[PDB]
């Protein structure tokens, strides 16, 4: 199989409803104070490998 | 501060401390912390550290 082809999805916050679909591969910035006090900081990839 | 192999301990003990005021703060090069989330570092008590 693949070496990196499985990877899973470090998140939190937002507990989601049972049997929910969560493709939002999108970057976790905020672009607001509460990310290293400025806009595009803490800004990781949730997923990981 | 003193050298690694001479490293410096405190006790620190009945206080109320706020990690809020500090997680935000920008002078720091890495604040990555073990299976406990930041943000709610303001909400557990403890007996000391």
């Amino acid at each position: 199989g693949g070496n990196y082809n499985y990877l899973y999805r470090l998140f939190r916050k937002s507990n989601l409803k049972p049997f929910e679909r969560d493709i939002s591969t999108e970057i976790y910035q905020a672009g607001s104070t509460p990310c290293n006090g400025v806009e595009g900081f803490n800004c990781y990839f949730p997923l990981q490998s | 501060f003193a050298s690694v192999y001479a490293w410096n301990r405190k006790r620190i003990s009945n206080c109320v401390a706020d990690y809020s005021v500090l997680y935000n703060s920008a002078s720091f090069s890495t604040f990555k912390c073990y299976g406990v989330s930041p943000t709610k570092l303001n909400d557990l008590c403890f007996t000391n550290v």
